[PDB]
């Protein structure tokens, strides 16, 4: 687990990930003989973090100009749905937030700040 | 009885449950008729008046039904269970057999209809059979009504009720008469059992229906009432 | 942590192997051999042959139909023709 | 307008290009068919053989039965 | 940044892959030389095998670069192995009621005889010609039984991470399916009546059919597996196709009891 | 060297985008054929006796099932089911892609095969006789004798088992593939009547395959499967192929439903009415469409209390049906309606087609009333005034409503509202008469009929020759549109409310729609969804 | 013994297509294709020889 | 259900008595004409304060618009003018009809 | 009881399909209850007690049918 | 690879002076193929 996380944080490139290998005549382990994404997903499951996002948003907490809600976004353009006040309000409407602007709900009035965990280019 | 030209209705016969079978056709095109105009209606007065040059604003907010859905339900199933009733009081009366008196044979292999009359076995050991035929298009009686003839045409006596027996030894055939309304399936191997009742005395038309390969349209049916003596002259005349 | 769960884990499907094993080597074979015995004694029983029958009602009009000749030889065999069993 | 017109002139212009027509589509022997089934009382309630009858019933009428050529 | 050199989704990316344009070419040429077969063309008999071998050479191909694929790349992530099975088990259920037809087929033929069968759906002198309840067929079923229950020992051990014993369980499993398909090609020869004879027979056969070619495709799974296990490319998470032949054999077996109720007691 | 990359974007390429316009195609150019077909066929009937040919009846018999099956297997179901889908499902759903890329890939490619095999059978001394429905006894080697049928059937046999092998990969990626936050009871209706017609097809349609094969062993094997003297009953043949034939068009009209509770709102600019309550209707039609089969067996002969048990149930079919019409027609009204829109017009023409021939399906339900029109033009004019009113109505919606997003083109509104005017118009005098054909009691699938139907076969004649035209300006105007580089904008179909200022809107309201596909660009990336949705759990 | 995690580090070095990754596959597809469009152009006779009613004596 | 017809005509009025952004005017103004509930005096007067408030003109003449287009005969649209001229001349309104 | 046994080889396949829902039903109630015991494995168990009883019953209906006087 | 579409998808380059013929062309042939189909089963009669 900790060795994990520190195998996890010590890498230079995709090439570097590889599994150590089994021994001859038992059966092997995953911990041992993983290779591809499969590995990357097993290790950024056991670190404790999220290989990507897949957390949906949170329907309280009214959307405001000075503390707008945040979400996660991977891409300049992180497209989401609003339901509004909790489950129930109104009809899912979907919408696109662009680089660190503000998308207010039509119905509600919920802006939706963005960042970006990553370098343009 | 027969076809005519630019017809609307179905045509004029004479059969007990054909008279049947038309009121209830009335009945359920009287049924009918009602919900298409008024289907029609609203999908047209709904976007008539409703265009959007006439109607900038939409009232969006109206997604529930309170009662509507409930009538919705009920008022067309009501006129489902008003229409199934008579339908089924029809069918029951039909199901059942009456007191049989004769019954008539028609075997046929492939463009061509055999009829057999084989109830009056006697010490003459002579059952009557023949063969109805397609008559040619050249040879036709002068005013004769092409596709619609047979040489041999079938004779029954009118008034007489008969269980007709219907059967076939090659690909399936069907056994239709619009005026009579009785209509079965020539299935090879089995058998199936129909009646028949004619009131009046005249020449009735009727084919098959059910694909028999290249001249399924090649056997047309004629069976026309006699009286009893007319009926006895035929018989004793073979 | 992980161990505990994968102990337990293992000790449980360990067990159940062990069960199974007892299973296949205990009642299964038991039961094949006596099968076995009881369909030699059968199969022993009626070594009298005698498959040859003919002029007691002979085709019944439904055997061997022929409406398309059949692809292999000729075209009056089959596949598993047999010069014993299968007869005409 | 224009395309069921032109549907409607094309379907005429290849029309002519059709088999010969049987014998049996000639006035005369369209009326001596009508005057036929009407002895044999050939739907006789409101048809071949009504009281009145100032109807056609077996004859199309038009291009349908024309006249013996 | 070791996320922003990989993508946001967990699914796989195929590109290339000519192996079904060829896949369906080699089908309609399999087609082709079955009709022409089956109305006994001259020239039929190295076409078909021909086409046959093209068949075998593809979807052979098709399943090693698949393997691979699922081996190296490292694509089967939860997500994925998770929607194969539901996809393997949306298959076993098209293949139930596939057989459904056969089985509806044998009811209607046997309940509602015609009259020309002596109104017994057993034939007249036929019937004594049946196949006993109690034979070899009967010795076959004990041994289906016997090989499931060792293939579910062999899988229990697996889990229990053993080697010799889950492969000692697999050969046991083999070697009685391969005695069990002997013995049916044994009735097979023996069989008293032929398809053609009556609809008894034909509908016998044409159940029988389905069960050997379901059980064929059992048997080179099983095959194909223990080449895999061999091979040392087989771990302990990484084993969906295991899980997938156990149930599909479990489902095969059932289906066989199924068979063996119906056709070779209520028929008998 | 283009040509390597040519042939590995369109032949070596699996991604669910550059498919769909080859299904698109591929329909295309089975129904110009199959509407070719059926106006020469039509164009026979204009007058009584043999026209334009030598009395063939073979022949006619012919052109009759290749037009019905071309028609049929063709046209409408590769077209419409999976053609609509695989492009779109994976859009609404919230995924990349499909769950199995490679399967997709096969599933198409085995249609063409089938396409020449069936030609090439439809090509032999005799050809297939027994009709869209063949026939045992008919098909018997007694009447064919050539390999001729054997061929139709086997293309029908693979096109079954491609269509099940292209519905195994739709159901897991709408299953498993569902974005964080969208669950099953939220999906789109669309997605949920896809889904319905992909579960009812691949639990029937193996019946079919086992049948079919069973059948055609009788011409090889000599099998006394359904032999008259062999034991077998071909009314057991019968319901087999009516356990799968009954629910066929409602599998392939269930699609035209989505694609139309789809055009409804956002032309009208108003959410759908009652969603939950068409959708669990919907699930009631697609539960009940199994248990009645024996509807199409109705003058066979069975028994008194089957008739009855599987003729009063053919009525309830019709109430869940109403009520969706009834709830479409409630959300026609009071929202704003374009109506100018072709899409809208499609829409519009289909309700009342499809429910008067939803009341001719009605009329004919009965054993006491099938006597009298089983086996007649009044069938004919019933399924057909359900199948093209409601199939093709809901395929040309579809394509006139996302045609810029499976390109990025314009077409022309004038041509295109003009050809479907045209359009409306034939089909509606064409079926038209033949209603009081088959009222006055004549049969269908014959060459010749007696002499006293003339005029309403000539009024059928001149509506065939218009549907011609039709397609010819249908051809047209999609040639224009594909080459015309009329550009689309993201989402064509949103427009500024009663209260948004011109440089309000167009600078803080862009990029909002009712369903994802028109969030992105009207020609979408080769990889969408790098990141997964995710709504207000 | 256990070569995969080897032969592994040792494929995904290249950039190959999966189907073309493994050295010496090439070889079984060349003449693979050749047999196929040699069964094709047979094809294209029988299907002309089936068509035009005839048989070869 | 949810709110009934008065009671948003309430709401509605206390919302626009506190509204300082040209969005969020616009969205419950939106929102105010699709109950089929035809505002009331002090609810049309509010609403011409907020606009005024927020710094936009054409909103104003447009309020007056979307009320002509949703009351059903011209008789009622006269009473409001009636009653609504001065607040119009108060606050320098032209109709569209005088407009052009 | 020289009668019960008579109605209990009567009608063998409706008593037989009887034991075998009870039987599966039995197993899936008491199968469903362990931690260490996916559906799938617990539903493999039942149909292996069903099939074993199936055999059972199957040797012992055959055993008895022998009674035919 | 990031390439942006040019909204261009019509599996064959299309302008308006010659590629016009070939469509036409095919969209005859493609038409005409049931009359041939039709001729051949009257061929020897
Ligand atoms: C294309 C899709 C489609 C659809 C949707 C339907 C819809 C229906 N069909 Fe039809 N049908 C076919 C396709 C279709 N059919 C085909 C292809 C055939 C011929 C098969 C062949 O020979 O190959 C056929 C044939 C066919 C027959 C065979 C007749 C014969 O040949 O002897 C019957 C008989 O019961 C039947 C019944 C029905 C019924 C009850 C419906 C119902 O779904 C209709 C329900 C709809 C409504 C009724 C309208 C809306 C309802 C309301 C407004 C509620 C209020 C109404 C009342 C109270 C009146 N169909
Ligand atoms: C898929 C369903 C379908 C469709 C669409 C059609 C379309 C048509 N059918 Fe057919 N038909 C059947 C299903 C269908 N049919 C079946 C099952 C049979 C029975 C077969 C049997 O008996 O064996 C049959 C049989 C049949 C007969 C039987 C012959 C006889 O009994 O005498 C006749 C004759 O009138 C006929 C006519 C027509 C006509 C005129 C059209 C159409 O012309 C009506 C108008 C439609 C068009 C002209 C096409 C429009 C197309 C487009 C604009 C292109 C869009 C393309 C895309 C964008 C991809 N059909
Ligand atoms: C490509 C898929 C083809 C196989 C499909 C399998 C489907 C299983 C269900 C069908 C029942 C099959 C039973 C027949 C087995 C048998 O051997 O039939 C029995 C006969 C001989 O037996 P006998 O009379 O000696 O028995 C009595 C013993 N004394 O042999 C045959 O006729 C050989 C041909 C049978 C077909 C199997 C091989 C197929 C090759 C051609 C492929 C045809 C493709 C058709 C179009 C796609
Ligand atoms: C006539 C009628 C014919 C009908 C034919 C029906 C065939 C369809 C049967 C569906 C089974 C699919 C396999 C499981 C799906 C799955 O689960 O695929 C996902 C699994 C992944 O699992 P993994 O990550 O653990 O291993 C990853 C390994 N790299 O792939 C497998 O490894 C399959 C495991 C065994 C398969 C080996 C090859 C066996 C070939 C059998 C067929 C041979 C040809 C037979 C004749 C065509
Ligand atoms: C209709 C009834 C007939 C029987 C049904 C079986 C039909 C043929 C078998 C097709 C596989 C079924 C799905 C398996 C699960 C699955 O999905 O396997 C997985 C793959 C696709 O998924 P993937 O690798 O992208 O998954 C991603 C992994 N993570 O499958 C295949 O590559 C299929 C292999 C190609 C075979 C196609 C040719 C079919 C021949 C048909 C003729 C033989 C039968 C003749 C019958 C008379
Ligand atoms: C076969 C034909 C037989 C017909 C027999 C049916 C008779 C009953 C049907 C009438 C019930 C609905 C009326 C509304 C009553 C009401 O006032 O409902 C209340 C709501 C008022 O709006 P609200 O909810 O926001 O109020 C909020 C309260 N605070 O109305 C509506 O929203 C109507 C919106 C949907 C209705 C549209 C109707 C479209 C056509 C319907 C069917 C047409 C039939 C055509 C054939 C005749
Ligand atoms: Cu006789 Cu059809
Ligand atoms: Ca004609
Ligand atoms: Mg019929
Ligand atoms: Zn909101």
């Amino acid at each position: 687990v900790k060795a994990a996380a520190q195998e996890l944080a010590n890498a230079k490139e995709p090439s570097d990930l590889i599994g150590p290998g089994g021994r001859d005549g038992e059966v092997p382990t995953d911990l041992e003989q993983a290779t591809g994404l499969e590995r990357y997903e097993l290790l950024s499951e056991l670190s404790g973090r999220d290989a990507f996002d897949m957390k949906p948003l949170d329907a309280s907490r009214k959307g405001t100009l000075t503390d707008p809600i945040m979400v996660t976004s991977l891409d300049p353009y992180r497209h989401i749905g609003c339901t509004g006040s909790p489950s129930g309000s109104h009809n899912l409407i979907w919408m696109t937030v662009y680089k660190d602007k503000l998308r207010r709900c039509p119905e509600c009035g919920s802006v939706y700040k963005l960042k970006f965990m990553g370098d343009p280019n | 009885d027969a076809p005519s030209s630019w017809a609307l209705y179905f045509q004029d016969g004479a059969s007990p449950s054909y008279l049947g079978v038309t009121h209830l056709n009335d009945y359920l095109m009287f049924y009918l008729t009602f919900i298409f105009i008024g289907v029609i209606y609203a999908i047209c007065k709904a976007v008539i008046e409703y265009n959007y040059n006439s109607h900038p604003i939409a009232a969006k907010y109206t997604t529930h039904g309170s009662i509507v859905e409930f009538i919705w339900t009920l008022i067309p199933a009501l006129i489902l269970i008003l229409v199934a009733l008579p339908s089924f009081k029809l069918l029951y009366l039909l199901d059942e057999v009456q007191k049989p008196s004769m019954t008539v044979k028609a075997i046929g292999r492939q463009w061509f209809w055999t009829y057999e009359l084989n109830d009056f076995v006697t010490n003459e050991n002579e059952p009557v059979s023949f063969d109805s035929y397609m008559v040619p298009e050249e040879d036709l009686e002068e005013g004769s009504l092409r596709q619609l003839e047979v040489d041999n045409r079938l004779v029954l006596p009118i008034d007489t009720r008969i269980r007709l027996i219907l059967t076939s030894g090659d690909v399936i055939h069907s056994w239709a008469v619009p005026s009579l309304g009785i209509k079965c399936d020539c299935i090879p191997g089995r058998l199936n059992q129909v009646s028949l009742s004619i009131d009046r005395e005249g020449l009735f038309y009727g084919q098959c229906s059910e694909l028999c390969g290249v001249l399924h349209s090649s056997m047309p049916i004629v069976v026309q009432g006699v009286s009893l003596e007319d009926f006895l002259a035929w018989l004793e005349e073979n | 942590n992980w161990l505990e769960e994968v102990q337990a884990e293992e000790e449980h499907a360990k067990r159940s192997s062990e069960f199974w094993k007892k299973v296949t080597y205990y009642i299964g074979g038991p039961a094949l051999i006596l099968a076995s015995a009881n369909a030699y004694y059968i199969y022993c029983k009626h070594q009298e042959h005698a498959k040859h029958v003919e002029d007691t009602d002979p085709g019944y009009s439904f055997e061997n139909l022929r409406f398309k000749k059949y692809p292999w030889g000729d075209g009056s065999k089959t596949l598993f023709w047999n010069d014993k069993v299968n007869h005409l | 307008v224009a395309g069921l017109t032109i549907g409607v002139v094309l379907f005429g212009l290849i029309r002519t290009q059709a088999a010969p027509s049987p014998r049996t589509m000639t006035r005369e022997w369209q009326e001596k068919s009508n005057e036929y089934m009407k002895e044999n009382k050939i739907n006789p309630i409101s048809g071949e053989a009504s009281e009145g009858f100032k109807g056609r019933g077996q004859i199309s009428g038009g291009i349908f039965s024309p006249s013996e050529k | 940044n070791l996320s922003t050199k990989f993508q946001g989704h967990p699914y796989h990316i195929v590109s290339a892959s000519p192996w079904p344009f060829f896949l369906s070419v080699v089908l309609f040429f399999n087609c082709l030389a079955a009709t022409l077969y089956l109305h006994g063309y001259k020239h039929s008999s190295v076409f078909f095998g021909i086409s046959f071998l093209g068949l075998l050479a593809t979807m052979y191909l098709w399943f090693r670069d698949m393997s691979t694929e699922a081996n190296i790349h490292g694509a089967h992530t939860k997500a994925v192995t998770k929607g194969l099975k539901i996809g393997f088990m949306l298959f076993l259920i098209s293949e139930t009621f596939l057989f459904a037809s056969i089985f509806w087929a044998f009811f209607h033929s046997s309940l509602s005889p015609t009259f020309e069968l002596g109104a017994v759906w057993p034939p007249v002198g036929i019937a004594d010609k049946t196949i006993d309840p109690l034979e070899v067929p009967l010795l076959n079923t004990v041994i289906l039984l016997t090989s499931g229950a060792s293939l579910t020992y062999a899988h229990y051990s697996l889990i229990a991470r053993n080697r010799e014993n889950a492969l000692k369980g697999l050969y046991m499993t083999i070697a009685l399916s391969f005695l069990f398909l002997g013995g049916q090609a044994y009735e097979y020869w023996n069989a008293p009546f032929t398809i053609s004879d009556s609809v008894y027979g034909a509908s016998f056969y044409f159940a029988t059919g389905l069960h050997g070619i379901h059980i064929i495709v059992g048997t080179i799974l099983l095959l194909a597996a223990t080449y895999n296990i061999y091979t040392y490319h087989l771990t302990n998470t990484h084993h969906n196709g295991f899980e997938c032949g156990i149930y599909y054999w479990h489902f095969c077996d059932v289906v066989w009891l199924f068979l063996y109720l119906t056709i070779y007691i209520w028929g008998s | 060297n283009s040509w390597w990359t040519y042939v590995n974007r369109w032949i070596f390429s699996t991604n669910a985008k550059d498919i769909a316009i080859l299904y698109l195609l591929f329909g295309l150019v089975s129904g110009i054929i199959g509407s070719v077909f059926s106006f020469i066929i039509r164009m026979e009937l204009s007058a009584p006796g043999s026209q334009f040919l030598s009395g063939n009846g073979q022949l006619y018999n012919v052109a009759i099932s290749a037009h019905g099956i071309l028609m049929i297997f063709f046209f409408i179901i590769p077209a419409l089911f999976g053609a609509f889908g695989n492009y779109l499902v994976p859009l609404m759903i919230g995924a990349p892609d499909v769950a199995y890329p490679r399967v997709n890939n096969f599933t198409f490619w085995l249609l063409p095969p089938a396409l020449m095999l069936l030609l090439i059978s439809a090509l032999t001394e005799e050809g297939p006789g027994g009709g869209w429905t063949v026939y045992p006894p008919l098909s018997s080697i007694t009447s064919h004798s050539g390999p001729a049928i054997d061929l139709a059937i086997l293309s029908l046999q693979l096109t079954g088992i491609s269509s099940t092998l292209g519905s195994v990969n739709l159901i897991a990626t709408m299953i498993n593939m569902r974005a964080p936050g969208l669950s099953l009871y939220q999906m789109p209706l669309f997605a949920w009547a896809i889904m319905i017609t992909s579960i009812l097809l691949l639990l029937t349609l193996p019946v079919l395959a086992g049948g079919l094969f069973m059948l055609f062993s009788d011409r090889n094997l000599n099998t006394s499967f359904y032999a008259p003297e062999g034991g077998g009953d071909p009314v057991l043949y019968q319901h087999l192929f009516w356990f799968f034939g009954h629910p066929e068009v409602y599998i392939l009209i269930m699609p035209a439903f989505g694609v139309v509770s789809h055009i409804i709102p956002s032309l009208a600019h108003k959410p759908i009415f009652g969603k939950e309550g068409m959708l669990w209707a919907m699930l009631s039609i697609a539960l009940l469409g199994l248990m009645v089969w024996s509807h199409h067996l109705f003058t066979v002969g069975l028994d008194v209390d089957t008739r009855a048990y599987f003729s009063a149930a053919t009525m309830v079919i019709a109430i869940p049906t109403g009520i969706k019409i009834f709830s479409w027609l409630a959300t026609l009204t009071g929202g704003a309606i374009q109506w100018s829109r072709v899409p809208m017009l499609y829409a519009i023409g289909f309700l009342i087609l499809f429910t008067i021939g939803g009341l001719t399906g009605v009329i004919l339900s009965n054993s006491v009333l099938d006597i009298a029109f089983h086996d007649t033009y009044f069938v004919v004019a019933h399924f057909h005034y359900v199948l093209s009113m409601g199939a093709l109505f809901g395929l040309c919606g579809a394509y006139y409503y996302w045609s810029p997003k499976m390109f990025g083109l314009m077409y022309n509104e004038t041509l295109a509202s003009i050809q479907f005017w045209i359009l409306f118009i034939g089909v509606n005098i064409v079926f038209g008469p033949q209603h009081f054909l088959g009222l006055n009691g004549m049969p269908r699938r014959i060459p010749d009929y007696p002499e006293a139907f003339v005029g309403w076969n000539f009024v059928s004649s001149i509506g065939s020759v218009i549907s011609i035209l039709s397609l010819f300006l249908f051809m047209y105007v999609m040639y224009d549109q594909f080459t015309s580089n009329r550009v689309v904008k993201t989402n064509p179909y949103l427009i500024p409310s009663y209260f948004d200022d011109n440089v309000i809107f167009v600078n803080e309201k862009l990029g909002v729609a009712q369903s994802i596909e028109w969030l992105l660009h009207s020609p979408v990336h080769e990889h969408a969804f790098n990141t997964l949705p995710t709504k207000s759990i | 013994k256990n070569t995969i995690v080897q032969q592994q580090r040792f494929l995904q070095s290249i950039h190959k297509p999966t189907y073309l990754q493994r050295p010496g596959s090439f070889a079984l597809v060349y003449p693979y294709y050749a047999v196929m469009a040699g069964l094709g152009l047979y094809s294209l006779y029988a299907s002309g020889r089936v068509i035009f009613g005839k048989k070869d004596a | 259900h949810g709110v009934s017809l008065e009671e948003i005509n309430t709401k509605y009025n206390d919302f626009f008595s506190n509204v300082q952004d040209q969005f969020e005017l616009q969205r419950g103004l939106n929102n105010c004409f699709a109950y089929d509930i035809v505002p009331s005096s002090d609810v049309i007067e509010q609403a011409l304060r907020a606009a005024r408030r927020v710094n936009d003109f054409p909103t104003a003449v447009r309020i007056f618009e979307g009320i002509k287009v949703k009351l059903p005969t011209k008789e009622q649209y006269q009473a409001y003018v009636k009653e609504l001229k001065p607040v119009c001349n108060e606050l320098g309104i032209v109709l569209k009809e005088d407009l052009f | 009881n020289q009668r019960a046994l008579y109605y209990f080889n009567e009608h063998k396949w409706p008593i037989i399909l009887g034991t075998w829902a009870s039987t599966m039903g039995l197993s899936l109630y008491a199968a469903s209850r362990n931690r260490y015991d996916t559906a799938p494995q617990k539903l493999i168990q039942a149909r292996m007690y069903a099939q074993g009883v199936t055999v059972v019953v199957l040797l012992g209906s055959v055993y008895l049918s022998t009674l035919a006087n | 690879s990031a390439p942006k579409p040019g909204s261009t998808i019509p599996f064959y380059i299309n302008k308006k002076p010659l590629p016009t013929l070939l469509y036409f062309g095919t969209f005859g042939v493609i038409f005409s193929i049931p009359f041939i189909v039709v001729k051949y089963h009257n061929r020897n009669l």
